[PDB]
């Protein structure tokens, strides 16, 4: 008169969660040399009185 | 992970899949049933 049956269900007992980006680090270094040469000429007039 | 199994009682069984659990602390990682890779053919009684 009774029947066999089961009857389940879940329980939750933790969550974990996790994200998602890029990171990224940069380092650098520079060196650098230069050298100028130059030559010039000029002219001038002038008069008083 | 480097795991082997054992064996105790009476009896053999073929074609092993364990599915196994992995626990950090209180957490669970992941649960695995076994692929073809690590599956067992044979297991004679108290051996691994």
């Amino acid at each position: 008169l009774v029947a066999a049956y089961p009857i389940v269900g879940v329980g939750m007992e933790k969550l974990i969660i996790s994200t998602n980006e890029h990171a990224s680090t940069d380092q650098g270094k520079t060196v650098s040399r230069a050298t100028t040469n130059s030559k010039t000429e000029s002219n001038t007039a002038g008069v008083s009185v | 992970a480097n795991v082997r199994y054992y064996n105790t009682g009476t009896a053999p069984m073929y074609k092993v899949t364990p599915t196994t659990n992995l626990v950090l602390d209180g957490d669970t990682l992941s649960t695995i049933k076994a692929q073809e890779n690590q599956i067992g053919n044979n297991l004679s009684p108290g051996d691994t």
